[PDB]
């Protein structure tokens, strides 16, 4: 339930193939690129990184909470279909 | 035990045989009318007492029967049968012995109405006699710490008791004859043993305080 | 204009007149003992004159709230919203010395019930849900005689005592769970549901039982109301001291010699109360430990400060001891305070629904280090820990059953520190 | 007739049926004022 | 209009009336800390964690539950509702079975981090603990009642959001558990979602169960195609291979609930 993630937007790129090892079994890799988080405090400073090293781009939107109407006396009522049966 | 879950005994599961007695089928008529509609549930607590009384302990075959004839989900009225003190999930014995054994009770030596009783039964407090009579549990009080110590017996609570009062009046139960309940002695409910400094001189009568058109 | 005569109290004015039941405890005899009687006139002379009557007379939540009488009915008369009003006597008395309202139902019931119907006129409303508790059957049954009548006659129900209004209450038993006891937790045990305490918002005022206004008033508000009604609140409020006024019922109970239910006045020095109520302190005041004046949410005072207080709210709470419903219960010197605390503990534990956690857990905690205490396996600091604990189970709860458990262990703590003491410091002295 | 301090008045603290609180409550069905209607059965319906 | 100023710890902020407090420390951004409390979800008010100190207050106001009066200051890092924090975090941990390394929710747990930040850095409880049996439902989701806080978030995620009557709060007092009484099978199409409500490892997921572990996990979003509602989904790849779909959060499609046929 933590929020303290979701707010800064990241640097990240597009898997490639993880081929088991012969060996014993690591992924063996060769996208250097892939382990590449990046930071980022806004999308315009986030799609200013992007632009300034011209890289095939796309955007998406801040998720945004939506208003939570709460009202815990709405929990118990006498005509009123919220009413809980347990809390 | 005091395990609250089911592990879906032989007897107790829903293959128990329930039937509400046509006349507890008005009586329980009677409780749904009590409170209002849309909220009919409240009678979880008073139907679920007459499923006790109806069959000794509280079957589980009622608690699902209980269920739908309240139109209420079973886990609810799982939660009342489960919290709601007494309430015997488990077969119970007949005289569902409630010793009063918490503080102000307890400061009164209330600690040899329980062992003492314990000992002429022979049974330890909790499991019933042999003789599915008398079921031991240490409990708080009925709502008399006012009476020196108490116990409830069956469905009925004695006060005034001592530590060897007590017996006699349960050794009596056991063969057959009732006592009255209520305190044993000369007090009717907690009368000073010195005098009644309350209740001596008579009681107001009417016509008291005429506030105008009071 | 002073009352410096504080205590000597009879019959006549205590608010239960046959609280022993000796003279036709039912209405039949009520009638005759001034109750119903210019009751519906009062009734329609105003649902503000009723709490003016209540605020005149200054009762303040005897059963353990201490909050007025004018205050919880004033916050009523809003006009009806639709949703039915209702109006909740707190019955359940499961405190361990609550036991003088259970004298009271089997012996004046009717002014139970006649309370609520000029109670429930201060705010409009229409019926009520008198909670009386489970192991009060015998209770319930004396009700059902007394409210039959009263609904007969007209007293209860609709043309309420003969003035046209539409107000009964039905009588229902509980299950013998001390936590309904509780204004929040009373709720749930009305309309069907685990005793679970609730939280305000929404209040009685607002939202309560089925999700409509309701008071949750004790057993004394409504017992007290045609007492304090009709013959008057200034006859009350004559006796006792400011605010807290009058006479309540006394719960003189414990080691004692005679404990008996006195309806004593309030407001009044508790050395000679208890010193003529049951005869004295058996053994005497001197081979007593400490007499605890509230009962079981209330701390404990040694014997040496009970010899100098007065047993009123506020007065209580300046030697840091509650007395909530005057639930006197005498512990002397032979019995050990641990182990008195013990049962008390034992008996929250009990009671205590795991709603919120800190007294959930907590009052297991209380329990667990406090069984130390009685063998004495802790060690002084362990005290100072349970004193931490029993801070941290203070005012966190969301019911003041958690409150309610810190009271009597926490006045431990300041007061019999040193027995405590030697409690413990015994245990590891002679096992080695 | 008049007032008398020693007797138990309450003897149905002593005697009672199995029953007791319901038949009587049968018996106050016949008075019980009509309830407000919630317009729903219940909180599901 | 009606929108009520409330000074929040100094810094002042308008709200419509009627809002909890929670919702007026979200809007700065004080995520104040909570475990039965879900967005979507009926208000419990039980675990006592969002306890904070309003000001001109002799008692703490339990800011779960309790709306915002005109004007107050949030007192959010004051040093009692900071003890009230730690006194009831302990509480909660105190009962709290030793399995963290066992307990899947490691990496993943609230109550572990919460007591990272908001918690002590030691313990007092000396006595005992107590164990809570098993609960055996569904071959899908895995119960450890043992390690429960009782926030009953299962429970009202269960009769409000699945509309179904599966689990339970029997018992009374540190004896009272949540679950089903009588043995059953909770079985809803929405019944993999209990697993991400459930703020401990209480319960969790059975054949995700000792797979895999939060810092391993390189989470990758995407949606569902087992349903035509295309509920946005988390993938879970350690290292190469997928163990465990996460709801994503985006209200309409889905919110952040995912049947169990897709996750
Ligand atoms: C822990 C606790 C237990 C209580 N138990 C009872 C009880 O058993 N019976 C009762 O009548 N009131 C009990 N009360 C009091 C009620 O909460 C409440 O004060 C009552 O409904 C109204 O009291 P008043 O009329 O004196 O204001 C209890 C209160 C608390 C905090
Ligand atoms: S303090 Fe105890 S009784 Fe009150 S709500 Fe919390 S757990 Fe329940
Ligand atoms: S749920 Fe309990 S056992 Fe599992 S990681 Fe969290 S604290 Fe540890
Ligand atoms: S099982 Fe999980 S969600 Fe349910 S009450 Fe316990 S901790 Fe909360
Ligand atoms: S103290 Fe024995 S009855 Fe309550
Ligand atoms: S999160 Fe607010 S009380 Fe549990
Ligand atoms: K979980």
């Amino acid at each position: 339930s933590g929020v303290n993630n979701t707010k800064k937007w990241k640097m990240e790129f597009d898997t490639r193939e993880r081929w088991e090892n012969p060996l014993m079994g690591w992924s063996s890799t060769a996208d250097p690129l892939s382990n590449l988080v990046l930071t980022f405090s806004t999308k315009e400073d986030a799609v200013a990184f992007a632009e300034k090293n011209g890289w095939s781009f796309d955007v998406e939107e801040r998720k945004v909470p939506k208003p939570k109407s709460k009202s815990y006396g709405a929990n118990f009522s006498w005509n009123k279909r919220t009413r809980v049966s347990t809390k | 035990g005091a395990l609250f879950v089911h592990r879906d005994t032989p007897e107790n599961n829903p293959d128990t045989p329930f039937d509400f007695t046509p006349e507890n089928y008005k009586r329980i008529e009677a409780i749904v009318k009590n409170y209002p509609e849309g909220h009919k549930a409240a009678a979880v607590l008073p139907v679920l007492d007459l499923a006790q009384r109806q069959n000794g302990w509280l079957p589980i075959s009622a608690m699902n029967k209980v269920a739908e004839i309240l139109q209420v989900p079973p886990m609810r009225v799982y939660e009342v049968a489960t919290f709601y003190t007494m309430y015997n999930r488990k077969p119970v014995g007949k005289y569902h012995i409630q010793v009063c054994t918490t503080t102000p009770c307890m400061l009164r030596n209330s600690d040899s109405i329980l062992e003492a009783i314990q000992k002429k039964l022979g049974i330890k407090v909790g499991e019933t006699t042999p003789d599915k009579l008398f079921t031991l549990i240490e409990v708080e009080c009925l709502g008399a710490c006012v009476n020196a110590p108490m116990v409830q017996i069956n469905d009925n609570y004695y006060e005034d008791l001592t530590p060897k009062d007590i017996e006699e009046i349960i050794d009596e139960l056991k063969a057959g004859k009732i006592p009255k309940p209520g305190p044993r002695s000369g007090r009717f409910s907690c009368e000073p043993a010195g005098g009644l400094t309350s209740l001596t001189e008579p009681p107001k009568g009417p016509g008291f305080g005429v506030q105008a058109g009071l | 204009p002073k009352k410096t005569s504080f205590g000597s109290l009879k019959d006549e004015d205590r608010i239960f007149t046959n609280l022993y039941g000796r003279h036709d405890w039912r209405l039949k005899g009520a009638q005759s003992r001034g109750d119903w009687y210019k009751t519906k006139e009062i009734l329609l002379k105003g649902p503000d004159w009723i709490l003016g009557e209540v605020k005149t007379s200054g009762l303040r939540g005897r059963g353990g709230a201490g909050f007025p009488t004018g205050l919880k009915w004033s916050f009523m008369n809003k006009p009806s919203d639709g949703r039915p009003k209702y109006l909740v006597v707190n019955a359940d008395e499961g405190e361990p010395g609550t036991c003088k309202d259970r004298e009271i139902i089997r012996h004046d019931p009717h002014k139970l019930v006649e309370g609520c119907l000029v109670g429930g006129r201060a705010m409009g409303a229409r019926a009520a849900y008198i909670y009386i508790r489970g192991e009060f059957y015998n209770e319930a049954s004396n009700l059902q005689v007394a409210i039959r009548e009263a609904y007969e006659a007209g007293l209860i129900g609709k043309n309420a005592c003969g003035s046209g209004y539409d107000f009964d209450v039905f009588v229902v038993r509980g299950a013998g769970a001390y936590i309904c006891g509780e204004e929040t937790a009373l709720i749930e045990s009305i309309e069907g549901k685990q005793g679970k305490p609730r939280l305000k918002p929404p209040f009685p005022a607002d939202v309560g039982v089925f999700g409509c206004p309701t008071t949750v008033a004790n057993v004394e508000t409504v017992a007290v109301s045609p007492t304090i009604c009709r013959r008057g609140g200034a006859w009350f409020a004559s006796f006792g001291r400011e605010r807290n006024s009058g006479t309540k019922l006394f719960n003189i109970s414990g080691h004692v010699n005679h404990p008996c239910t006195v309806e004593e006045e309030m407001s009044v020095p508790l050395k000679e109360l208890i010193e003529k109520h049951a005869g004295g302190v058996i053994g005497g005041w001197d081979n007593l430990l400490a007499v605890i004046p509230g009962g079981s949410s209330t701390p404990l005072i040694p014997k040496s400060v009970c010899e100098t207080v007065l047993m009123d709210f506020d007065a209580l709470v300046q030697a840091q001891t509650g007395l909530g419903t005057a639930a006197v219960i005498v512990m002397d010197r032979s019995t050990d305070i641990v182990k008195a605390i013990a049962r008390l503990i034992e008996f929250y534990k009990h009671e205590s629904c795991g709603q919120c956690t800190p007294c959930r857990e907590g009052v297991d905690w209380m329990n667990k280090v406090m069984a130390r205490f009685v063998k004495g396996d802790a060690r002084p600091a362990e005290i100072d820990s349970l004193w931490e604990i029993s801070k941290q189970i203070e005012g966190h709860t969301i019911c003041a059953l958690g409150d309610g458990a810190a009271w009597p262990v926490q006045g431990l703590i300041r007061h019999f520190r040193p027995e405590l003491e030697e409690r413990m410091q015994q245990f590891a002295l002679q096992h080695q | 007739e008049p007032f008398d301090n020693s007797t138990y008045r309450n003897l149905q603290h002593h005697e009672y049926s199995t029953y007791t609180f319901l038949d009587l409550n049968v018996e106050l069905s016949k008075f019980r004022m009509p309830q407000p209607s919630s317009g729903r059965q219940s909180p599901r319906h | 209009s009606n929108l009520i100023e409330v000074f929040v710890d100094g810094q002042s902020v308008m709200v419509e009336p009627g809002t909890t407090v929670l919702q007026a420390c979200e809007k700065v951004g004080m995520q104040i800390p909570r475990f039965c409390y879900h967005e979507r979800l009926s208000v419990a008010g039980n675990c006592r964690m969002c306890l904070v100190e309003i000001e001109k207050a002799p008692k703490v106001v339990a800011a779960c539950a309790m709306p915002v009066m005109k004007g107050w200051n949030i007192l959010t890092n004051s040093e009692k509702s900071k003890k009230a924090r730690e006194g009831v975090m302990e509480f909660l941990l105190a009962n709290h079975p030793l399995d963290c390394p066992i307990c899947d929710q490691g990496g993943e747990c609230d109550l572990q981090d919460q007591s990272m930040m908001f918690g002590s850095d030691r313990s007092r409880f000396l006595e005992g603990k107590r164990a809570v049996e098993d609960k055996n439902i569904g071959p899908l989701v895995k119960t450890i009642m043992t390690r429960c806080i009782q926030c009953t978030r299962c429970i009202r995620f269960a009769s409000e959001i699945a509309g179904v009557d599966d689990l339970g709060t029997t018992g009374r007092g540190n004896d009272m558990q949540v679950g089903t009484y009588i043995e059953k099978m909770f079985m809803s199409e929405l019944s993999g979602n209990i697993i991400d409500i459930c703020p401990v490892g209480a319960l969790t997921s059975k054949p995700y169960a000792f797979t895999a572990r939060p810092w391993e996990t390189r989470k990758t979003e995407s949606i569902d195609v087992m349903d035509a509602v295309g509920s946005n989904i988390v993938v879970s790849t350690r290292t190469g291979e997928v163990m465990r779909i996460l709801p994503r959060m985006h209200e309409d499609i889905n919110e952040e609930w995912i049947s169990d046929k897709t996750r």
